[PDB]
RNA sequence: CUCUUGGAUCAGGACAUCCCAAUGGUGUAGAAGCUAUUAAUGGUUCGUUUGUUCAACGAUUAAAGUCCUACGUGAUCUG
RNA sequence: UUAACCAUUGUAGGCCUAAAAGCAGCCACCAAUAAAGAAAGCGUUCAAGCUCAACAUAAAAUCAAAAUUCCAUAAUUUA
């Protein structure tokens, strides 16, 4: 971990970083997720795994540093958004530059939010019996996850 | 407009749809099969011979980083070196590494990082080589070997005298 | 180390004397239903347009194809041929049409060129046709047939349309047409189903 | 801001963005090229 | 700033093509053509001569000039009248191999920088392309009597060429 | 930018960004772009980490060590400082 | 506009001297030295068309140099239509 | 070869907007204009037939919008 | 199949085209150099000028799930 310090004269000092726990349960796995046998068994609720790929201000890290394959990178990125929108990462809020303050509005509780709350239109004309317009819940990218229910999960509510 | 199908016929189509089989393990996450050995095209072998000849024939090799001089200003340096019968050599970095790994010179690899150019001749006109370097001040010299002796820029200047 | 490799050569190609497309005269229902029996394979060139639906081509369509191809093609290095009959079926007579079936090559191009060069123009011409069509080549056309064979062999569904229809399981033939036994559920009206196995 | 069925880049400088639920092609050099879906 | 032109020494004043643009940069336009003309007096003239005039913020005239174009130089060597429009089957000058060597003994010395063009192949192949680019076929060797036989054919061929142009020109005038 | 000073030691295997940064600084278009700068290159043989020094006539001096700073940060700081 | 027409009339002079060589009005037209007085490689230049890719050896620069040009030719062919 | 609409009164509603309102581009100098996006808020005139196959004319207006509602509406009236 | 960096010359190739110079054509299409098409585009009255491909240096890796006033309530995992 390298921090740039300005004393104008500026310099950057490298510091030690904690290392991955030894003995991966499944060596020979190319991506870190595969190495630990977590391919289809994580969801937005799993902050402990997700936080490890998050910058101090909530951004995603680039693939090259993380080493994730394309498929897992997209999944983790999507799950992070839902974790932010669900208020599960309170200490990774955006930085306020000089005098900006949080809007101070009431917070509506959410979970499994696919889209950005700002830009979704209301459903003014809902449909009839089998012509109903559906309200999406969850993300399509996580379709293949392990399911403990008799029938596949209901994405459209 | 597609004519609607009797509900009984619709039920038949739903049950007879194609189903693909799925593998147990995805191929990408599995370890990769060994790649077939690459075949050396007739560029490295011909290039390989050229680098061997220039290193063996030329006693002195001076390595300098490429400074990307203009073509109009590049010509005069070649002409000045041509007047001194000194030649400029450049080769891809990839093909340069294997020889420096197994050759008379093996400690020059740290110098051989990034864009680099080689000054080769058959006579030790080092003073002219340094003199032609003084024409361009910004261009630095990383050193190299003269008369089969490895030395840096500071030693070459004193060697010229 | 940018790896150069030998370039493909067209030393085997020969350009016909009459490169350009000739003019089609204005003047000389199961026809468009079902699979094509004619002009289903590459004859002279390596590129062509492949229909995926049953439709009628009137004279206006022919000129649109002729002018577009003739304007762009270079006589020195390119040639084009007509792969379909001229309008012959009278419609009340107001105009004549040429029936087209799924799997019919409409126009075929060749010469000292690669598929990538002609993809854009052929696709543009195909979009304007009255039925859905896509530009294809010898390699691409063969791959589709090879893919179809693979799908049948590896299909994991124990029940298929053909077995049930022929054996009249459920008395299903009460609700079916004679053609269903032949087409085996891959054709419905004038429409071709690309994923039905 | 012509709204068109298919949005296509028209010059080298054209770039694409996803704002407020729709796809945009925006070119600073030529404001003529601005489009919405 | 390097500016390259092929203006001929015989005519020293193109004018609007050069003077204004150079004047826009800022130059002594009247001096430039006169300076070109006095150079024309010193050396041969009437032939397209490449130039490498340098224009700088200092506004210093530095003309660089030398031996003329290869094509015209070869035209005298091979007795070539000039280029022909077709250039596909057009044949004007056929010259000996030895003659090719001797003409280029000092011509290649006109290089702006002392290019080490030791192989004359580089020049002959360029001239082969140049001649073919012109209305010229360059054969290995031509006999003088063969030239006369072709010249009779060329005169008849040229006369027919003029008649074809006249018929087209007359038709265009009517249109 | 009135003056720009770059120093590095080749044979020691250490930061390379500086050498590439020197190449970018020692670029004909760049040297024309910041014409006011005087380009100077001095190779050294001691065991000293590369040091980049930018000197201004106004007296502001910007010293930059590639020891752990990447070439991108070198230019980024340089651009902002030139603005002031 | 006064492009010089065909010049000279003597085949022997054309093969033993060359009037057009002179580039100085003061300078005289040069005359040709003996054949033996020129190097052999000068007379051994390739008077035919350039060797094709088939003829050239795959391990020679000329073979690959033409291959590089052909690849550029192919790129332009593909780039033309876009 | 042929053969239900007007008006008065009172209006309910759609947006595919005529005016009023917020915006993007221009072959947008200003002033006029041409084109596109968003929005249904209230409004949207008075007289007249020589010729004109479901037309026209005079004077005005910020504007004199396009349509649906068994001619919207005759147990409210009328040609 | 790509994202990083770049560009010297025989000569402005002939051709009624003033000139049409890689680019109106029109046939040829060769040259040097490690590496550069008598040029894949723009753009110039023609020229200039901007790009592409080349120079070294890098990295990634096909189709599909409108007009009265919205109209059950809700819901992603227990074998
Ligand atoms: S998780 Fe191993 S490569 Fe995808
Ligand atoms: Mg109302
Ligand atoms: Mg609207
Ligand atoms: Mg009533
Ligand atoms: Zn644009």
């Amino acid at each position: 971990l390298r921090e740039v310090v300005k004393i104008t004269v500026i310099e950057g000092r490298i510091t030690e970083t904690p290392k991955a726990t030894p003995d991966p349960p499944n060596p020979s796995g190319q991506c870190p997720i595969c190495r630990w046998n977590l391919k289809h068994k994580y969801t937005y609720e799993d902050v402990l795994l997700l936080s490890q790929f998050i910058r101090p201000y909530g951004g995603m890290l680039p693939r090259r540093v993380t080493g994730l394959c394309r498929e897992e990178h997209r999944k983790i990125e999507e799950c992070v958004k839902m974790a932010h929108r669900a208020g599960l990462l309170p200490n990774h809020r955006p930085q306020l530059p000089e005098g900006c303050l949080p809007k101070d509005k009431p917070k509506l509780n959410r979970y499994l939010t696919r889209w950005a709350p700002k830009s979704v239109k209301p459903i003014y004309k809902k449909g009839h019996r089998w012509n109903k317009v559906g309200m999406a819940v969850g993300s399509p990218l996580l379709k293949d996850n392990v399911c403990y229910s008799r029938r596949p999960l209901k994405m459209m509510h | 407009h597609w004519r609607v199908m009797h509900f009984q016929r619709q039920k038949l189509m739903a049950i007879t749809e194609y189903i693909p089989p799925k593998p147990a393990i995805n191929p990408r996450c599995l370890p990769p099969p060994p790649k077939p050995p690459k075949e050396e095209s007739g560029l490295v072998r011909l290039l390989r011979q050229d680098i061997v000849a220039v290193f063996r024939d030329n006693r002195m090799i001076a390595v300098c980083q490429n400074v990307a001089l203009s073509a109009e200003d590049k010509l005069l340096l070649r002409h000045q070196l041509r007047k001194h019968k000194i030649f400029i050599k450049v080769f891809p970095s990839q093909v340069l590494k294997p020889f420096l790994e197994n050759s008379k010179y093996r400690n020059l690899l740290p110098l051989f990082v990034g864009h680099n150019l080689l000054l080769v001749s058959e006579e030790p006109k080092v003073k002219e080589m340094v003199r032609v370097l003084k024409s361009v001040p910004f261009l630095p010299l990383l050193g190299g070997c003269v008369d089969d002796t490895i030395l840096s820029r500071q030693g070459l200047v004193d060697y010229a005298k | 180390l940018k790896t150069l490799l030998p370039v493909p050569t067209f030393e085997n190609v020969s350009i016909p004397e009459r490169s350009k497309l000739k003019f089609v005269e204005r003047v000389p229902l199961k026809d468009i239903r079902g699979p094509s029996t004619e002009a289903t394979d590459f004859t002279e060139g390596n590129f062509a347009i492949l229909a995926l639906g049953g439709g009628y081509l009137h004279w206006g369509h022919f000129e649109m194809m002729r002018l577009t191809i003739n304007r762009f093609m270079d006589p020195k290095n390119m040639f084009a041929i007509w792969r379909v009959p001229a309008p012959f079926k009278p419609i009340t007579i107001d105009h004549y049409v040429t029936p087209v079936k799924t799997g019919c090559l409409v126009v075929e191009m060749g010469g000292r060129c690669e598929f990538e060069e002609v993809k854009g123009i052929l696709n543009q011409v195909a979009h304007k046709l009255p039925f859905p069509a896509k530009a294809v080549s010898r390699k691409t056309l063969e791959r589709m047939h090879q893919n179809q064979r693979e799908r049948e062999l590896n299909n994991q569904n124990p029940w298929t349309f053909e077995h049930i229809a022929t054996a009249n399981m459920f008395g299903i033939r009460k609700f079916l047409s004679p053609y269903d036994l032949t087409q085996k559920g891959r054709y419905w009206g004038k429409f071709y189903m690309p994923k039905r196995v | 801001f012509k709204t068109k069925g298919v949005i296509k880049k028209r010059c080298k400088d054209c770039y694409k963005v996803k704002r407020r639920g729709r796809w945009f092609i925006l070119c600073k050099t030529n404001p003529k090229h601005k489009q919405r879906q | 700033g390097v500016i390259r032109s092929i203006v001929r020494a015989g005519q020293a004043i193109p004018g609007p093509p050069l003077g204004p643009i150079l004047g826009q940069r800022g130059v002594s336009i009247n001096q430039f053509c006169k300076e070109f003309n006095e150079k024309t007096k010193d050396i041969k003239e009437g032939i397209p001569l490449p130039t490498k005039i340098f224009i700088k913020p200092d506004r210093t005239f530095e003309l660089k000039i030398g031996q003329p174009t290869v094509s015209y130089f070869l035209k005298a060597a091979a007795g070539i009248e000039k280029g022909a429009r077709h250039t596909g089957k057009e044949v004007a000058g056929l010259v000996s191999l030895k003659h090719v060597y001797e003409i280029a003994c000092v011509k290649a010395k006109d290089d702006a920088f002392a290019m080490q063009d030791v192989p004359l192949s580089s020049v002959v192949r360029s001239i082969i392309g140049s001649a073919r680019s012109l209305g010229i076929r360059v054969v290995k060797d031509l006999s003088a009597e063969e030239l006369e036989a072709f010249q009779k054919e060329r005169a008849v061929f040229l006369a027919a060429q003029k008649e074809a142009d006249l018929a087209a020109q007359a038709e265009a005038a009517k249109k | 930018v009135k003056l720009v000073r770059v120093q590095f030691c080749p044979f020691e295997k250490n930061v390379e960004s500086t050498r590439t940064f020197l190449q970018t600084v020692s670029s004909e278009k760049v040297r024309a772009t910041n014409l006011n700068c005087s380009v100077i290159a001095d190779v050294r043989h001691d065991g000293s980490e590369p040091c980049v020094d930018v000197l201004f006539g106004d007296g502001y001096r910007l010293i930059m060590r590639g020891a752990h700073l990447t070439t991108q940060e070198m230019l980024s700081a340089l651009a902002s400082h030139i603005r002031d | 506009a006064l492009k010089d027409p065909e010049v000279c009339t003597d085949p022997t002079q054309l093969t033993t001297h060359a009037m057009g060589v002179n580039i100085y009005k003061e300078g005289q037209d040069v005359a040709l030295k003996a054949d033996s007085e020129y190097p052999t490689w000068l007379f051994q230049v390739n008077l035919g068309p350039p060797k094709k890719l088939e003829e050239l050896e795959p391990e020679s620069r000329e073979y690959w140099r033409l291959l590089r040009k052909q690849n550029i030719w192919r790129h332009n062919r593909l780039s033309k239509n876009k």
